[PDB]
């Protein structure tokens, strides 16, 4: 059914496109919306 | 007499050294508590 | 508070003493189960 979203904001320091850092971070849910939508693809928006 | 007494004292003083070290000397007493805790943990974990 | 009372929190039943929490709950969750499916803390629906 519904569409769940998990996220966490964290300030880091890294080479700016490269080497996604180490460590651990738990992603907390923010908003759940009760839709009945079938999703097969998704398109990012820059 | 003094040699036997000194050997007995040196063997008794090494018992506390051999018991406080190696971290697994009292395994036969720890395993009973581990089994009695594992059974009580399994009895609650099968209620779900 | 501080009394054995029957409750009904959003469908689930149970019997217990509904005292204070003294907890550190994150605001996205409701239940507070410790080991098994027993309910330690359940959030209020009006006062939250
Ligand atoms: C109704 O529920 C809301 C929960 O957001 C609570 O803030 C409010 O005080 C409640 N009102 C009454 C009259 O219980």
């Amino acid at each position: 059914g519904y569409f769940k979203i998990y996220s966490k904001h964290t300030p880091i320091i890294v080479r700016e496109p490269e080497d996604l850092p180490q460590g651990f971070s738990a992603l907390e849910p923010l908003v759940d919306l009760p839709i009945g939508i079938n999703i097969t693809r998704f398109q990012t928006l820059l | 007499q003094k040699l036997i007494a000194n050997q007995f004292n040196s063997a008794i003083g090494k018992i506390q050294d051999s018991l406080s070290s190696t971290a697994s000397a009292l395994g036969k007493l720890q395993d009973v508590v581990n089994h009695n805790a594992q059974a009580l943990n399994t009895l609650v974990k099968q209620l779900s | 508070k501080n009394k054995c009372v029957n409750f009904n929190f959003n469908g689930l039943k149970g019997t217990g003493v509904l005292t204070e929490s003294n907890k550190k709950f994150l605001p996205f969750q409701q239940f507070g189960r410790d080991i098994a499916d027993t309910t330690d803390a359940v959030r209020d629906p009006q006062t939250l």
